[PDB]
DNA sequence: TCAGGATGTATATATCTGACACGTGCCTGGAGACTAGGGAGTAATCCCCTTGGCGGTTAAAACGCGGGGGACAGCGCGTACGTGCGTTTAAGCGGTGCTAGAGCTGTCTACGACCAATTGAGCGGCCTCGGCACCGG
DNA sequence: GGTGCCGAGGCCGCTCAATTGGTCGTAGACAGCTCTAGCACCGCTTAAACGCACGTACGCGCTGTCCCCCGCGTTTTAACCGCCAAGGGGATTACTCCCTAGTCTCCAGGCACGTGTCAGATATATACATCCTGA
């Protein structure tokens, strides 16, 4: 087991590393930050000051750590607090590099204006003509802070690496989960910065070795070298049995040793215990029935691997799960089914608009019951989806009911993104919904004005969806938050959702059970850790349960809502009785060749030739 | 037991037995499968029958009874497939197809 | 008399129907033996060896004249020039 | 008895003979400088085939050039000939 | 000595498609050359098909792939079916 | 309303007019008619499907599902277009 | 009036730079989509190695460059400097690709 | 019983032993002579040297020290003998020989 | 697995003619395929040469004649000279 | 545009001969039955690398304007090729004899395949340094 | 010019493939002899080549017109590279059996050899189809 004769080597490097347990790492302690940190406008929360304590302690002890708070607890302000503190108490100006995602760059700029106006900063972005304008200022060194994006740290390394950086800060440090990341190679080699920090809400994703890559970047060899990469786990363990997470004989101490190893430099803080006044954030998963068009398409793609087409016959798509995922979302994404139904269903061909989209996909059917109801209670709902091709289909259906929506996607102009955030967050705003992509809209954004979140489809890893949920569940939210994760009954999405659920267990062993808040030092960790084993058993499989009446119960947060919610529900029933058209597809128009379903000849005789005129007369 | 040739057993007119020997003696591989000579003799018979049909038709159109090299040339070069197979082949005493450019013809 | 060019078509129509060799045999055979002396002396030819060379050589030349004729037409001419032979051999890859 | 070295036998490829070859190729009208150009083309072509045929002949340690020698020489030039064996 | 040729087999095939039409000596010599040429085109390509795949046997599978490579388009389809039927009738009885 | 324009690409049109001119410059031509671009797309298409058909035949013979570089090399050597530099 | 080059001198500018280079002159992605589409006709569910597609593009440009070299002589032979589609058909027919 | 490679006793830098193996494995004939690999390896070594020095000369003429496919292309296509040997061959990343027709370039 | 090539032998020849120049990786694979091409071109002709004369062995004489048939002109004269020199040296030693 | 005359093309009939097609003996190569072995079919496992999707920059592509270089039609000239007649040369033929060289048969022996031990050359993997690009001028 | 760094040159450990050594038997070499096909001759018709000259059709150079192609600029688009994810196949390995080479024994299809005779020129006599000229 030799767990002991591994930490001792760690104790060496902190000693040697410091020269140029927890206590030897934290040699210098300075409890002075409680004073009024000046050049500010707002006031820090009580715990944020404690976070600043942990931050300046790393500065004194010459350490690099991870501000792995939860995904709404003012991580931008805490970093700004450190910058202002160093400029005053340590009196060092420094250049203070900061790396942020593109959509967050406007937010970071705004925070400096209202929290530290005296700090002079350059927002390094724009076309190459704009970016060479900053070069004279950079060489003079008059700036104090520089904000860039992951892209410009690679594109403009030849002029950014020249500056010696008194402190490097990287926001949303998920980008470094890959060790062979091009950003890591450029950052550690070309860029010199003694004092590096990471901000993240999900310190480790699906795999355990990814967290090592973050630590290896922060502390290259002093943490532990890459060449000598001997591990506590020594092997990845991931099987249906969750109570075992390593090749050991049901041993809990091995996990408890990791918590001790990375305790000195990591600061997790939970939303529940740190900030209890936020509302509950209840989460719901609601299934969806498959339309007749989807059911026939999903069957053949899963069985034969082919998409059904017209006689103009089948096409063989390539990534089977990806195609099945698209079918479950909307069968018009393939643009071959849409065009054929553009003609046959009766109206103009090509681009298709109407109640067919209402009826084509089970997920859209359920939205049109939900969205008008949410319009009544004046709730603003922000909606995430994975594929951009789905948004365009989603965008047309939103015009048919005339909803007022904004769409912040990838491939939207960087200049426009800041405005879109402003208009939606405006008080008295007229916009009802705000289309987002998971990858571009899921990162640091303050969409606090929305109270409910619809997750149209789930990602392969769950932490991507957890970022999406917490775009509204942040500091500054006063309304109850409800997350409505759509799903499809008896489809691959359950396998995706269940596989994601399995990845949620590895971090809960390592990060969640650690409780790196410096207050829970007591033995509650083992009380927490052993409580993880028994709740695995109590799960029971659930299928084929749309729960037609329960859905409005799931939206509603008060009884007076039901009084509103029980009006339009019956009105749709009475209105639909006049013209009896199935709410779903329900085999109505499947007479298309899809459901209709389910040169080369012989030798020496068949060869068809043309008469030849050998006569020549 | 009565001896029955492999050509008759495969229903061919070409010598399956001889084709087998030519493959072994030709240094094409260390081993020759049992079905390889049969398959190859059938393909050779097909191509022979395909060209002789067209040549026989060319002989008939010229009111002749015997095939001559001219008729083989007419059969091969008029067929689209056979012309590509025998693109780099020249046939002795075959001549050329009667073909005159349109621009050369009188106005 | 006949207008110039009408006998040429009559010759074209005639020779494209026949198949015999278009070169006298003795002049060709003497040419073959002259070339062979440069390589080895006191050689000796089978009768079919010379006939094989003649069949190959006249098929080469007739096929070349078909190619040089298209180059002549391509330049809007009906007379084939030496420059037309050279272009045909260039495209084929003999130059 | 004494072999006489043949000379200037290319001129045996007469002007009418070249015209007949041109007619079979569909040529309607021939320039005057074609004839010397053709004699050069025939000579170059015909030396290449003789060179290989003699190479095949001397390798077999023979003193006569057979039809197989010519057919094998032609097949390397990329131009197979049917009707002489092989 | 004796010289081998496909003369009698070509003549047998001729009488199945044109029972009245005959063949001249020079034409048979061309047909004999045609069969020999095509045989070596198939066998040579099948030879290096086995070499590319590190096999040491040429089978009816190697012959069929060689036919598909050499014969042009629709002509290859009939040759493949002709060969498969022969090997099928040969194996069964 | 932009979904219709993406499918009307006809990826043979991916061989753009400037790309064809770049090939023509390396071939040394100075002035190009406007009908070359359509003509040279057909010439490339015919050339590719001859080589692709032979490369796939080699692949299918070997029980593989992936066209390797040797399949392309072997196909080109069969058309007399030997290529050096891909093993 | 802005400075404008005479016609032809910019087209001839390739001599100094753009005929001594050796990179591929067709974009990678459009070519690769074309290769896969052609292969759909012969076999479905086919995969290509990355180096397999490069070999096809390497041979394709060498073919098209070599064809334009022959097209250019068929144009000059007809006393003009503009290549036309009738020049490609003449060049290919002489090579025997018709 | 001391081992001396057949390449050394023939004064070659090419593997006579390996070439002898390739002949026996390639189904070229039933038997392989003893002098056939020595003769064949010598020829292959000569052809390699001819290309290598010609490519090396083109490397200096660009004031470069390494051989790249461009230099192999320039060496082969400039020499009329190697060009005829490699007429049907395409060299990847080779480029073309710089050549402009006389008519195209301006001539006052 | 172990894959054989001519890389080291080509590099030995390179340092004989240009002791200082190096060779890139792509240029090395181009040279490697060139040697394979010429090898099977000569070996293929010599094999066919021995079949024509009803021999069953490949000797240096077939290798010599194949060089004349394949290599053009002045290349063949020098290649024959090198091959003859190597065989006499090998036989004497 | 139609009529006439001249030349040439296409037509029906004897007849004739040399090659196609048939029959015969026979020898050698193919078919039938056996045995011994190893090539390859088959199963199972590992993990490389292929495929589809999004994100965000920016260079290339696209669209349009505008001018002039070049393609094409037309016309006039004059040279060189085609047509035909008459003269000259040498090919095609049918013999004939000479003999040289290819083919065949029989011995004989040296060389190359086969096998079995043995070790070092050649390959994969690794450090390390510099040739070459590149960012500016 | 200078700085940078990715690709190449160089070093080491580990096999497996080349070398050495014998043994065998068969392919290849040699001599002798046969006979046939190629080389050379002759004389002869006579068809093909040569030569001369006339006119005429065509190559060719010039000119003028016009419109298509080039070049430039502005905006737009998608290739490119960076990144996410999952799993289909491309390799290996091990086992084992069945197919193929190899042998001997028949034995009959196919080859060379003669033989008979008929299909396809070749030559005669003839009414129509094509041009060249006139109108
Ligand atoms: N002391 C404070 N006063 C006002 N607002 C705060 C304070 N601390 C945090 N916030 C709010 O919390 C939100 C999150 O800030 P940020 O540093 O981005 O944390 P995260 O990265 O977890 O979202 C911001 O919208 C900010 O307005
Ligand atoms: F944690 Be916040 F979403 F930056
Ligand atoms: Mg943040």
């Amino acid at each position: 087991k030799l767990i002991d004769q591994k930490k001792d080597k760690r104790l060496a490097y902190l000693l040697q590393q410091t020269d140029e347990y927890y206590a030897v790492a934290h040699a210098v302690t300075e409890r002075v930050d409680k004073q009024s940190a000046l050049m500010v406008n707002g006031v820090l929360k009580q715990y944020q000051i404690k976070g600043l304590e942990w931050l300046v302690s790393l500065y004194n002890n010459n350490l690099n750590g991870i501000l792995a708070d939860e995904m709404g607890l003012g991580k931008t302000i805490q970093t700004i607090a450190l910058i202002t503190y160093l400029m005053e108490h340590k009196r060092i100006n420094g250049p203070f590099l900061i790396i942020v995602p593109l959509s967050t760059l406007s937010n970071w700029a705004y925070e400096f204006d209202k929290w530290a106006p005296s700090v002079v900063k350059v927002s390094y972005k724009g076309s190459p003509a704009a970016r060479r304008a900053f070069v004279p200022q950079l060489r003079s060194g008059k700036f104090n802070v520089l904000l860039t994006t992951y892209e410009y740290i690679i594109k403009d390394k030849h002029i950014l690496a020249k500056i010696r950086w008194k402190y490097m800060i990287v926001d949303e440090g998920h980008r470094m989960k890959n060790h062979h990341c091009k950003l890591t190679q450029v950052l550690n080699t070309h860029y010199v910065a003694p004092r590096r920090l990471l901000l993240t809400g999900t310190p480790l994703q699906n795999k355990l070795p990814e967290l090592w890559a973050l630590l290896n970047f922060l502390l290259p060899t002093i943490f532990k070298s890459c060449s000598t990469f001997e591990q506590w786990f020594n092997a990845p363990f991931a099987m249906t049995g969750e109570k075992v997470d390593l090749n050991e004989e049901e041993t809990i101490l091995i996990i408890r040793r990791l918590h001790k190893v990375l305790r000195p430099f990591l600061l997790r803080r939970l939303k529940k215990e740190v900030e209890a006044q936020l509302p509950e954030k209840v989460e719901y998963v609601i299934k969806c029935d498959m339309s007749a068009l989807q059911r026939v398409l999903y069957r053949h793609m899963q069985a034969k691997g082919v998409l059904l087409t017209d006689g103009s016959g089948t096409k063989t798509l390539m990534n089977t799960i990806m195609q099945l995922r698209k079918i479950c979302n909307h069968p018009y994404m393939f643009q071959h089914i849409e065009e054929s139904f553009s003609e046959h269903l009766g109206f103009t061909g090509g681009i298709v608009q109407g109640l067919d989209l209402y009826r084509a996909s089970g997920k859209f059917e359920l939205l049109d019951r939900i969205l008008p109801k949410l319009r009544a209670t004046n709730h603003k709902v922000l909606l995430f989806c994975q594929m951009t091709s789905l948004m365009t289909i989603m965008e047309d259906y939103f015009a048919y009911r005339g909803f007022k929506y904004l769409r912040l996607d990838g491939t939207t102009k960087a200049e426009d993104r800041g405005m879109l955030l402003k208009t939606f967050n405006e008080p008295g705003s007229e916009y009802f919904i705000f289309l987002l992509s998971t990858r571009a809209g899921g990162l640091g954004l303050n969409l606090q004005s929305a109270d409910t979140v619809i997750i149209f489809d789930s990602d392969w890893n769950p932490h991507q969806d957890l970022q999406a949920q917490d775009r509204a569940h942040r500091i500054g939210q006063q309304n109850e938050v409800r997350v409505l994760r759509l799903c499809t009954v008896n489809s691959v999405e359950e396998k995706i959702l269940a596989a994601a659920k399995y990845k949620l267990n590895v971090d809960q062993k390592v990060i969640q059970a650690g409780m790196f808040d410096q207050k829970s030092s007591s033995h509650e960790r083992r009380a927490f850790l052993q409580a993880i084993l028994e709740h695995e058993e109590q799960d029971e499989e659930e299928d084929e349960v749309p729960d037609d009446e329960t859905v409005n119960q799931m939206i509603a947060r008060h009884e007076e809502e039901f009084d509103l919610f029980m009006r339009m529900d019956l009105d749709r029933r009475r209105e639909e009785a006049r013209n009896p058209k199935r709410k779903p597809r329900l085999m109505e128009e499947d007479e298309l060749p899809s459901w209709i379903i389910k040169e080369k000849m012989f030798g020496r005789g068949s060869r068809h030739r043309k008469e030849v005129d050998y006569s020549d007369s | 037991a009565k001896a029955k040739t492999r050509s008759s057993r495969a229903g061919l007119q070409f010598p399956v037995g001889r084709v087998h020997r030519l493959l072994r003696k030709g240094n094409y591989a260390e081993r020759v499968g049992a079905g390889a000579p049969v398959y190859l003799a059938a393909v050779l018979e097909y191509l022979t029958a395909e060209i002789l049909e067209l040549a026989g038709n060319a002989a008939r159109d010229n009111k002749k009874t015997r095939i001559i090299p001219r008729h083989l040339q007419l059969a091969v070069r008029n067929d689209e497939e056979l012309n590509k197979l025998l693109g780099r082949v020249t046939i002795a005493q075959g001549g050329v197809l009667p073909n005159i450019q349109s621009v050369l013809l009188p106005k | 008399r006949y207008r110039p060019g009408t006998v040429a078509l009559r010759e074209i129509r005639r020779y494209q129907k026949s198949t015999e060799l278009l070169i006298r045999k003795l002049p060709f055979q003497r040419l073959v033996r002259e070339i062979a002396q440069d390589f080895k002396t006191d050689l000796r030819f089978q009768s079919s060896a010379v006939m094989a060379l003649q069949e190959a050589s006249e098929a080469y030349l007739v096929a070349l004249f078909e190619d040089t004729n298209l180059c002549a037409i391509h330049a809007k001419r009906v007379t084939i020039m030496p420059k037309d032979i050279q272009l045909a051999r260039r495209i084929r890859g003999e130059r | 008895r004494h072999r006489k070295v043949l000379r200037d036998n290319i001129q045996g490829i007469t002007k009418p003979a070249i015209r007949r070859l041109a007619r079979r190729g569909g040529v309607k009208r021939i320039s005057g400088l074609i004839y010397e150009e053709t004699r050069g083309v025939l000579k170059v072509f015909l030396e290449n085939v003789i060179r290989d045929a003699v190479t095949y002949t001397e390798h077999a340690k023979r003193k006569t050039v057979t039809a197989m020698d010519v057919v094998y020489a032609l097949k390397r030039q990329g131009r197979t000939l049917y009707g002489f064996g092989g | 000595s004796r010289k081998e040729s496909y003369a009698i087999y070509v003549y047998k095939v001729l009488k199945q498609v044109h029972p009245d039409t005959g063949i001249s000596s020079k034409a048979m010599s061309i047909m004999n050359s045609f069969v020999n040429d095509v045989f070596e085109r198939i066998a040579g390509e099948a030879s290096r098909l086995a070499h590319y795949n590190k096999r040491s046997t040429i089978t009816s599978r190697e012959i069929q792939t060689a036919v598909r490579l050499l014969l042009p388009g629709e002509l290859a389809k009939h040759a493949v079916s002709e060969g498969t039927k022969a090997v099928t009738k040969y194996t069964s009885a």
